[PDB]
């Protein structure tokens, strides 16, 4: 249950294979650009273009997975803040 | 004086060094191109690339840290609950305008994460002095978190008609933000943040560092729990890693002067 902001580049690559398995050709981009978990939380559609994910369909699919992972992290952080407001 | 815009290139590289070990390869180019405080505060991705920082992961280390540095330098007067609520209201209204069938657009999902992000400084402030131990602010915090969880779980599909449900949550979040802006008369929500120099000659506090490099006193004379440390011996540490802040504090000898942001 390691928080995303602690993810190493290796953790991000393992995440990419799990959720972007139909887009394996862009996996090396995340390694070459040192996309840690901290970087994964700040990537936008624009920075994916700049990285070289030129195909609009490929980029939209990858961008959606990144946003969905942020929502998962958001839910985890909201529950942590909810427990901090009760305790 | 903490005029970051008047930083020399040496002060810029001094600050850049503390962000991450990955920054060490770029200090030479920052100095060579004479990146001062003004250029740092407005630095853009292509300018980082002109400095040879081509790895986007490295760019985002700088850009995230500079965004915190910009907030400390330009908006200290509005570092209060009211303007945190204004940011929440702004993001919620933006999400509402964007919403004006089973699948939620990625853009809408993105707006939800950006909206939820504005909740974090507001909630974080609500859970510190002087709002932490007031029953009304604790209930208010619970309502904000309940609405935020509603937004996130619907977006994650965790919870038929997603767009109308998201629209209702965005309106509720806007109403909750306006509770501070319109309904609360507590002067504390409008108090500007202030800086104080604390000189120590010894020192039993601990430092809790957020993920983004905000360092606050915890587990503790002129220093209270939750106060943010922005400088150690006049070296700005906003955005620095937790490890390098401790290394700088430990090396600071028994005589340490802390620049502390103080709670209302």
């Amino acid at each position: 249950p390691k928080a995303v902001y602690l993810w190493t580049v290796s953790d991000v690559l393992k995440w990419y294979r799990r959720h972007c398995g139909e887009y394996t050709q862009y996996e090396q981009l995340f390694a070459q650009h040192d996309i840690t978990g901290r970087a994964l939380l700040r990537i936008t559609d624009s920075s994916l273009q700049r990285m070289g994910v030129t195909d609009n369909r490929d980029r939209e699919a990858i961008w959606r997975e990144i946003v969905k992972q942020r929502l998962k992290t958001d839910i985890m952080e909201i529950r942590d803040m909810e427990r901090l407001n009760i305790y | 004086y903490i005029n970051i815009a008047e930083w020399t290139p040496d002060q810029v590289t001094d600050w850049i060094k503390g962000l991450d070990e990955s920054m060490k390869g770029y200090l030479y180019e920052f100095s060579k191109q004479e990146i001062g405080g003004r250029a740092l505060l407005n630095i853009r991705p292509y300018e980082l690339e002109n400095l040879g920082m081509l790895r986007i992961g490295h760019q985002e280390i700088v850009l995230e840290a500079v965004e915190n540095l910009r907030n400390f330098h330009y908006h200290l007067k509005n570092d209060n609950l009211q303007f945190m609520a204004l940011h929440v209201a702004t993001a919620a209204k933006n999400l509402h305008r964007e919403l004006a069938s089973t699948k939620i657009d990625t853009r809408i999902l993105h707006d939800i994460t950006r909206t939820i992000a504005t909740l974090k400084p507001l909630v974080g402030s609500l859970e510190r002095t002087p709002f932490r131990k007031q029953e009304m602010y604790r209930e208010y915090c619970g309502n904000v978190l309940k609405c935020g969880l509603e937004l996130a779980t619907i977006a994650h599909r965790d919870r038929l008609q997603p767009v109308p449900a998201i629209r209702q949550s965005a309106e509720r979040l806007e109403n909750l933000a306006n509770f501070v802006i319109q309904d609360i008369s507590d002067p504390m929500v409008l108090q500007p943040a202030s800086l104080n120099l604390v000189t120590l000659k010894k020192l039993g506090f601990n430092i809790e560092s957020s993920y983004n490099g905000i360092h606050r006193v915890t587990d503790i004379g002129k220093i209270e729990d939750g106060d943010e440390i922005v400088q150690i011996n006049y070296q700005t540490v906003v955005g620095w890693q937790h490890r390098t802040v401790l290394e700088h504090l430990r090396e600071a000898l028994p005589d340490v002067v802390l620049t502390v942001k103080k709670r209302p």
